[PDB]
């Protein structure tokens, strides 16, 4: 079936320009419109533009012309937005999309949805984070892990490599005071399971490729 | 040309209520308008095209209506998993301009929060940090309030609080709360509690432990 693979979260500096690629598989990728998407920290989503990958004719929201690019390699089904003189304001989810594979004019709604790739603009530097346990003190128990000074967003926590979901809440990412940020993941488990059962937290940081995997043992 | 006003901004309402979604176009584009789901942590989803289309799939409870410039969105039977914000869209020609989104909200019963704490980990005071943790576990409202104590003298500007979305299941809330101290401060004092006052509590609910035990 039809697929939009994007590339992974990246971190550009203030004036430094993003290239972001779009993978497309399941259809003839010629034959159809990649439209790209946006949402800013705190806004709505936000239609930037479209481009044909046929002809490579291109059309952007006044607010993104002279900002943005749209290319594509047909030859590995790519399409590929460049976004110049990064601001602050930049910082934001972008998508990829496309319409309904039909044959029929006026199904231009959006069907199909890239991943989406985490686009952060800041001088700060790229750190992999330390991952610290949330150990069971003393019925139902609480634990989980503290993901300590990491950038940029986002890290994916799983517990026990997806195996364990009922019960688990991470929490959204806190920018601390020294420029890095800090989550932490938790899950409440029966008391009867910490003398049998095991519980691994796997913190993906794909930004610096960290894969770091702590166990929660009771103290 | 054609400006999108969506409406409202936000909302509030039970499982099992009808609630609606307003689209207003400053002018008519021939019904091409979709409604799309985007549920915390997901990319978006149709549910609706050609104004009252209900996409193949979607949950049947789902229904547009309208024409020319006033566009609805109609949830019947609303569900825990249906918190998200939903978003109109014109697809009738570039620009494919979006609306401004209206984010839904579970208004269910009062339950107070399971509170937990957690020491440092012998691991993390070799950095010269103590990150100390307060759980607030499925509570609802939103609305908490977390005091560190350190020996009783209350904490301030040494602590961050961070929110998870509505449960889509129990439309509940979880929140942390970090007390961040120096590993000399940290070895200094002995008592280390966090106090929740929430609507659900008769009086302020204590978790504490001892340094060492
Ligand atoms: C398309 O991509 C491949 C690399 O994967 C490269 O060999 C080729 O030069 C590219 N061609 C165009 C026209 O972009």
């Amino acid at each position: 079936q039809v697929q939009l693979v994007q590339s992974g979260a990246e971190v550009q500096k203030p004036g430094a320009s993003v290239k972001v690629s779009c993978k497309a598989s399941g259809y003839t990728f010629a034959s159809y419109d990649i439209n790209w998407v946006r949402q800013a920290t705190g806004q709505g989503l936000e239609w930037m533009g479209w481009m044909n990958p046929k002809t490579g004719n291109t059309g952007y929201a006044q607010k993104f012309q002279g900002r943005v690019t749209l290319t594509r390699n047909t030859s590995i089904s790519t399409a590929y937005m460049e976004l110049t003189s990064l601001r602050s304001e930049d910082t934001a989810v972008y998508y990829c999309a496309t319409y309904r594979i039909i044959a029929a004019v006026g199904y231009r709604y959006f069907q199909y949805w890239g991943q989406g790739t985490l686009v952060t603009v800041s001088s700060a530097s790229t750190k992999g984070p330390s991952v610290f346990p949330l150990a069971p003190s003393s019925g139902t128990a609480a634990l989980g892990c503290l993901v300590k000074d990491y950038f940029p967003e986002p890290v994916t926590v799983s517990w026990n490599s997806g195996a364990l979901t009922s019960g688990v809440h991470t929490f959204p990412a806190v920018l601390q005071s020294s420029g890095l940020y800090s989550l932490s993941s938790v899950v409440t488990v029966p008391s009867s399971s910490l003398g049998t059962q095991t519980y691994i937290c796997n913190v993906n940081h794909k930004p610096s490729n960290t894969k770091v995997d702590k166990r929660v043992e009771p103290k | 040309d054609i400006q999108l006003t969506q409406s409202p901004s936000s909302l509030s309402a039970s499982v099992g209520d009808s609630v609606t979604i307003t689209c207003r176009a400053s002018q008519g584009f021939g019904n091409y308008l979709a409604w799309y789901q985007q549920r915390p942590g997901k990319v978006p989803e149709v549910l609706i095209y050609a104004a009252t289309t209900l996409q193949s799939g979607v949950p049947s409870r789902f229904s547009g209506s309208g024409s020319g410039t006033d566009f609805t969105l109609t949830i019947s039977s609303l569900q825990p998993e249906d918190v998200a914000t939903y978003y109109c869209q014109k697809y009738n020609s570039a620009p494919f301009t979006f609306g401004q989104g209206t984010r839904l909200e579970i208004k269910r019963t009062v339950a107070a929060p399971s509170v937990f704490i957690f020491p440092p980990s012998d691991e993390q005071l070799k950095s010269g940090t103590a990150s100390v943790v307060c759980l607030l576990n499925n509570f609802y409202p939103r609305e908490a309030k977390v005091q560190w104590k350190v020996d009783n003298a209350l904490q301030s500007g040494n602590s961050q609080e961070s929110v998870t979305e509505q449960d889509s299941k129990d439309s509940t809330y979880s929140l942390s709360s970090t007390l961040t101290l120096s590993k000399a401060d940290y070895e200094k004092h002995k008592v280390y509690a966090c106090e929740v006052t929430h609507q659900g509590l008769s009086s302020p609910v204590t978790k504490s432990f001892n340094r060492g035990e």
